[PDB]
């Protein structure tokens, strides 16, 4: 009995034997973007090191083939001025590819092959530099830094609203930065079965949020309550108190999707509630108060609730007894 | 110019390396690299916002470090006066150290809000670097140096020990918050924010620095200009205000009763540690400030024939710490007074709720004086525990003053101190005399209060029966007795005032005549400083007397008959 | 303004000759203190000895007349105050008594006259000696180093502005302290005067909680007071420390460079 | 009694005691993007200064450890050519990291440790440069410059349309640049209460805009009027004239969300109307006229309205009297 | 804080139907650059009272 999604958005499911291989040479960029910072740093640094050393070996080899390390006779001019050790060729490669070019060690017309090497190293340097910079960009424009500030109470409560027994939960945003088109997809998951008999382990039913329009967008500035009204079409219409417990196959997946204000990109936070975390018969205490010329969202006691009794039977039996009391 | 340790070829052959670490210039420069490192790694991640176990120990270390770095800057600038090229390597490292310590302070303050202590361990590596460099400097300073400035040796080892203690603080906070690679953060239960809940007015969330200098109170006053304050526009209590105080007082009275199985005993047993804490502040303060005249003597005699500058600015730093400690001493005591006021009002009110009516109907107590005691007794005890620490503080001060006179210019035949030595009997005598008078003054005040109360209660009766000349002159008699007693009181307090301000000139005269430059006036300066406490002692003893009699009246009231 | 007028009526209760004697006493007293010790400065580089002693004697006798004048004027003012107020009050008609609440008009004899007649002289002499020693030492440190005045001038402006700032804070504060302190005495009068009823209703815990709240309120008000007072204390102290430093530095530089009888240097710095 | 959202989109609500801390080391980028220009400028400048000075101290220290400042004997060759003062090492660090490299002061093979320092400073320079450039990019691609041009009249009017009493307001776009998928979410907010009794301070009901399709997208070229038809399901169906006033707990939050034309990113403008700003019984005067071969949107008198009477009772009592007059 | 911002009749009081100098600068108010623009259309199109 695992959690489908962790209380912090971790999709707690392993793949175990994908058939095929990955992307030929594009998975490099995607797998590169989302990755721990020091590892990415190290990869780029070591790319620069290998690019420098490779052409360093190249220049050194060229100077040595030109017969330029031994003679120093004064007459024959080098392919590249004043290099006498592999250290020299390495300094030269760094000067070239980093576009520093001090000048004490300089390419000469005496070796057109050396000119080819220069062109090659410049092209490679620009290509690798642009790749590194595009990667560093799309990494520094990363999302899900905000997706951690989007908080959700550890518990969800049900209560009576409009004479109806509706499942609720409070949502929370901690950043003053605003999410755009914030959309809710509450989704109950369990191992359910069709009448014909087929059962699927993680079945998924999009349970609709009760919105005056009916849509799924919200406008979260002050941390509010998301809630579903349990209708005879809702799968939770057979739910009862004391049926919920950490050993009851039941879970409602909560999805929050919107656009970051500063970065036009989209992020998603996930939270889940299995049966026990769904507290029966409570109400989230209002954590907002009219401050002095302001609205005071007391973020303390954020998910703190209050217990309230209720008819301790299914919304099914709710409508049963209600019809029996109304047709009386 | 502006060379690190640069002089002509004689010293231009100094930066040479006949052994790298043997070059003092080299280790001197290496001791700058860490401070540079921190000062430039932390500014950006500080300007991003600007644009916790082991608080007390860390801060004690940091301020001791501050003081000794000031000392090192002084030593450097002094020892640069012998050369003529202004080789600035003597002090520049210490200036970077000053700045780096300040930055460490401000940085950790702004990180303590949201500590990502993996971001805080930058301090770990940094202090390790600084410690390593200073240990290297010290070790190589054992040999290879004339050590003609033994102060250089002491300060070097001193900084080594301070960096080591800082590192130990760092491993302490690490272990407590084991995060670095360990799994258990032992994370938090901070009442400073949590228990506050959003309605509070006090020091705890503020740092020790402001807890000494009232920066938060500066902010609090900041709005009082732009907007008139209101009672809703007011902070709430601390979670330990006047309820835990009352419970502690009841529990300490229970402990004192078990000991028994006056009320001063219970009060002290409940309360004395905070008082001796405020006192300790006062003692450390005035003892430090007592090194004031020494600076004056040094000034004058160093001028007699440049270290007087650094000595004067040393006195400056001394007075800075001096009065920032006087503030601590005073505020702890005024806070004490507030707590005792609340607790005693609570206890008195409980006694009221247990008061027997017959006691109020038939005899001793009238509502007037029963409320007058909490009205005035409490204020007087509050003021007494304002002047509380000074009492235990002055004798320690006066003894050190005498000892210094014996070790300072008045080394022998300073006899004029015997004047103040004989003054303490004069003080205690004026005390007991004021005490003899105070009972009569207080009883006559109470009589007149009973008079006027009773009078203006049925003042219509008086307007009708034309007995107001009669009752008014009757009250005038009481007021005349009160006037006479207060007249003796005023005579005696004027005697105390004159004796107070008169004994210093007596002392200076007797000392300076005892002889038959710096010495005379330095002693006179000490005499100013020593007469400073006496001027306040004048009222200290008065408040002492009044508090004694007031607690007498308190115990008088507490022993009353109770409904049960 | 208002303080000038209130203190002027206070001293007006005293004889004008008391104003003369007090002012001459303070001034001559501490100007002789300055004279004797700044002239001891002339001693550090006998005749001067004997007249030095007679200056000491003048200081002591003038201190005595000073303190005596202080006590006697405080007492005379208190006497005139109590008598005149008692007379004018008892002589007021019934419209006042039936209109005005008794507790108020009573408190001015109860605690206000108490405050006056046994705390005014203390505070007045404290203020008098403090401000006069102050202004004297100011003038003297200006004199011993005529350079110091230029540093002194902005510092006084800073002092003036931040102290007016603190006072505009502390007036509202002290008003709040008064208005938070009154309900204490009110609830106490209620507690005692209606104690039998409260015991009957058996609601003692309720009024106990109410008083706990009242006391907490007074306590928080007083802590406001103290925080403000200590903040100003700190600021003014740091002003004073800056003063000390400036004087010392200026005097040392001048003297050792431009000789000036360094006894005067020690004098200014002390 | 504060405004939930200012008449200019400011979410006038403070958080006051968030429990946790921020993002470990990612909040740096987000908090960096949206931030006042001079502060960001200064941060980057000072980053470059500290990066230059740190390696400046490094190079200077290396030259001094090599015993290269004192001798000038001519024989021993420096780690780096021709540096004699910390000023020299600082100029050298600037030349290196900015990739200038004049040449008068140049790295030599005589110190491999100096070569390591060179590699380190080049890597750090490229990393810091890419970070600064990614930040400057995502800042110069900032939104909400357009979100200020999206204007909204200071008042909203109600009137009769289709024999129905519908709440209206005019929308305005001032830029010729077009917003894509411009979507409206009118949302009434007040301190309302369920029948069971629970009250929430800032309750939020998505009041649906009357759209011929029913959706919430618009096509704003000429500044038009947004309006809600007040039905028995609308919470405003109990509203009456003279019930609106600046001391009536009432406010309707208006949200505009779309994609900027030039920058594919999304922006959101907010405006709000509490009870008094909701003018009762008026109509926004048509600010458009058929220009000479053109459509003339007279942007002047933009929100200027005209007063019109109306049945001064609730839409509830409207339907009451209407049913009484129709079933007669 | 106070911009004392504006009440410009040049644009506002004009309301969109005007023909004169005020919105034009003193320079054109001496040299008729706006009138140059006004005549500019009179070539490409015959003027009308509307
Ligand atoms: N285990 C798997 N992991 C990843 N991809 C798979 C896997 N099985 C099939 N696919 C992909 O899905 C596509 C269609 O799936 P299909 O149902 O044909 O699988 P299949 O060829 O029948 O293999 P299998 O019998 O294992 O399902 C194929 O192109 C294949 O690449
Ligand atoms: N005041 C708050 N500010 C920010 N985040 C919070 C706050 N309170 C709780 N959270 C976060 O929300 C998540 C679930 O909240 P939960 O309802 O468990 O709060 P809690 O642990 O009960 O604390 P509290 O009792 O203060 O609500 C937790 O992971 C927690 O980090």
């Amino acid at each position: 009995r695992a959690r489908f999604v962790s209380k912090k958005g971790n999709c707690n499911v392993a793949h175990k034997n994908i058939r095929e291989q990955g992307r030929f040479l594009q998975d490099v960029f995607t797998t590169l973007v989302d990755l721990k910072w020091p590892h990415t740093l190290l990869i780029f640094t070591m790319s620069f090191l290998c690019s420098w050393l490779l052409f360093a070996m190249a220049w050194w080899l060229i100077a040595f083939a030109h017969g330029d390390l031994a003679p120093s006779e004064g007459t024959a001019e080098p392919c590249v001025t004043s290099i006498h050790s592999f250290s020299s060729a390495f300094l030269f490669s760094i000067e070239v590819q980093v576009t520093i070019g001090f000048g004490g060690r300089m390419v000469t017309e005496e070796c057109p092959l050396a000119i080819l090497i220069l062109i090659v190293q410049n092209i490679v340097g620009l290509m690798i530099n642009a790749i590194m910079l595009g990667c560093i960009f799309m990494k520094t424009a990363q999302a899900h830094r905000r997706a951690e500030t989007l908080i959700f109470s550890k518990h969800a409560v049900i209560a009576l609203r409009h004479g109806r027994l509706c499942f609720m939960l409070r949502v929370g945003d901690l950043r003053k930065s605003m999410i755009i088109s914030a959309t809710i997809h509450m989704q109950v998951v369990r191992k359910t079965t069709s009448p014909e008999g087929e059962v699927v382990p993680l079945h998924q039913v999009d349970i609709p949020m009760e919105n005056g329009v009916g849509g799924n967008s919200i406008f979260l500035v002050a941390p509010l309550i998301i809630y579903h009204v349990i209708d005879a079409n809702s799968p939770l219409y057979d739910l009862a108190p004391s049926d919920l417990h950490h050993h009851q196959d039941l879970e409602i997946i909560v999805i929050l999707e919107g656009v970051v204000e500063t970065t036009g990109i989209t992020t998603q936070a996930r939270t889940s509630y299995l049966a026990d975390e769904i507290l029966w018969g409570q109400r989230f205490v209002p954590i907002v108060a009219e401050e002095d010329g302001r609205y005071s969202v007391d973020y303390s006691k954020f998910g703190n609730t209050i217990k309230v009794p209720t008819p301790l039977c299914t919304a099914r039996q709710l409508d049963e007894d209600h019809s029996l009391l109304e047709a009386l | 110019p502006l060379a690190f340790c640069g002089s002509e070829n004689h010293s231009a052959a100094y930066r040479v390396d006949q052994g790298v670490l043997n070059n003092g210039c080299f280790v001197d420069a290496l001791n700058v690299v860490p401070h540079v490192f921190l000062l430039f790694i932390t500014f950006p991640i500080l300007f991003i916002g600007w644009g916790f176990p082991g608080h007390n120990l860390r801060w004690i270390l940091t301020f001791m470090l501050l003081f000794v770095l000031v000392c090192e800057i002084a030593e450097g600038i002094l020892s640069d006066g012998v050369t003529e090229s202004h080789h600035l390597h003597l002090y520049m490292p210490a200036g970077m150290a000053f700045m780096a310590a300040v930055t460490s302070v401000v940085y950790y303050h702004n990180i303590e809000t949201s500590n990502f202590p993996k971001l805080l361990i930058a301090l770990l590596v940094y202090w390790t670097l600084a410690f390593i460099t200073k240990t290297i400097k010290f070790v190589k300073f054992l040999d290879h140096a004339i050590g003609f400035s033994q102060l250089r040796f002491c300060l070097t080892g001193l900084l080594v020990i301070l960096y080591g203690m800082l590192l130990l603080v760092e491993v302490n906070v690490i272990r407590v918050r084991r995060y670095i690679f360990f799994k258990t953060p032992r994370e938090v239960k901070p009442p400073e924010d949590l228990q506050d809940l959003g309605v509070r007015f006090l020091q705890p969330f503020v740092n020790l620095l402001s807890k000494g200098t009232y920066w938060w109170m500066n902010a609090f006053i900041k709005t009082a200009h732009k907007k008139p304050i209101d009672l809703r526009a007011i902070g709430k209590l601390p979670i330990a205000m006047r309820a835990l105080t009352n419970y502690q007082r009841l529990c300490e009275a229970f402990d004192a009763q078990v000991r028994k199985d006056a009320i001063w005993q219970a009060l002290s047993h409940a309360f004395g540690r905070r008082l001796v804490l405020s006192s300790t502040f006062r003692i450390l303060a005035d003892l430090l400030g007592f090194a004031g005249p020494l600076c004056i003597f040094g000034i004058v005699d160093h001028l007699g024939k440049a270290n007087a500058y650094v000595l004067a600015v040393l006195l400056f730093l001394a007075l800075l710490l001096q009065r920032t400690f006087l503030q601590a001493s005073y505020y702890v005591a005024i806070e004490t007074g507030i707590n005792l006021r609340g607790a005693i009002q609570t206890k008195i009110y409980n006694k009221i709720m247990h008061l027997s009516t017959s006691n109020l109907s038939m005899g001793e107590m009238t509502a007037g004086q029963i409320c007058n005691l909490v009205a005035i007794d409490t204020n007087q005890l509050m003021w007494f525990f304002f002047l509380c620490p000074n009492l235990w503080a002055m004798p320690v001060q006066i003894i050190v003053g005498v000892i210094l006179l014996y070790y300072i210019l008045g080394v022998s035949a300073l006899i004029g101190a015997a004047v103040i030595i004989l003054l303490a009997p004069v003080q205690y005598f004026v005390a007991t005399k004021l005490s003899q008078a105070q009972r009569s003054t207080l009883e006559y005040s109470n009589e007149r209060l009973k008079q006027t109360n009773e009078m203006l209660r049925g003042i219509k009766l008086l307007k009708l029966y034309a007995w107001e000349n009669i009752f008014r002159t009757r009250v005038e008699t009481t007021r005349r007795k009160e006037m006479t007693s207060l007249r003796a009181f005023a005579i005696y307090t004027s005697i105390s005032i004159f004796m107070n301000t008169a004994i210093p000139i007596a002392a200076v005269l007797i000392t300076f005549v005892g002889h038959v430059p710096s010495v005379a006036f330095a002693s006179l300066s000490l005499f100013h400083i020593l007469v400073t406490p006496l001027f306040l002692l004048s009222s200290v003893v008065r408040s002492t007397v009044k508090a004694l009699v007031s607690v007498q009246k308190l115990s008088e009231f507490l022993s009353s008959a109770e409904i049960r | 303004e208002i303080p000038w007028r209130a203190c002027a009526k206070y001293l007006s209760s005293a004889g004008i000759l008391l104003l003369s004697l007090l002012v001459f006493s303070q001034l001559l007293k501490h100007m002789v203190l300055v004279a004797i010790d700044y002239w001891l400065a002339k001693w550090t580089d006998t005749v001067y000895a004997m007249v030095f002693t007679v200056l000491c004697s003048l200081g002591i006798v003038l201190c005595l007349v000073t303190s005596v004048t202080v006590e006697w004027t405080g007492l005379k003012v208190a006497k005139r105050l109590h008598r005149s107020l008692l007379n004018r009050i008892i002589l007021a008609p019934m419209r006042f008594f039936e209109t005005t609440p008794l507790g108020s008009i009573l408190n001015r004899f109860s605690s206000d006259c108490n405050t006056i007649d046994q705390h005014i002289p203390s505070t007045l002499e404290c203020l008098s000696r403090s401000t006069l020693l102050c202004v004297s030492a100011l003038a003297v440190i200006s004199y011993v180093t005529p350079v110091f005045l230029v540093a002194l001038l902005p510092l006084a402006i800073v002092c003036y502005f931040i102290q007016k700032y603190f006072r505009v804070a502390s007036r509202d504060l002290q008003q709040l302290d008064d208005t938070t302190q009154l309900p204490l005495l009110s609830h106490f009068a209620e507690t005692v005067e209606g104690l039998t009823t409260i015991r009957a209703f058996r609601y003692e815990a309720r009024f106990q909680q109410k008083l706990l709240e009242y006391t907490d309120s007074n306590n928080i008000a007083s802590l406001f007071l103290t925080a403000a007072n200590r903040w100003l204390e700190v600021r003014m102290e740091y002003i004073g420390a800056c003063v000390v430093l400036i004087a010392a530095v200026t005097s040392i530089s001048n003297s050792l460079h431009r000789e000036l009888s360094a006894g005067l240097v020690g004098l200014g710095l002390t």
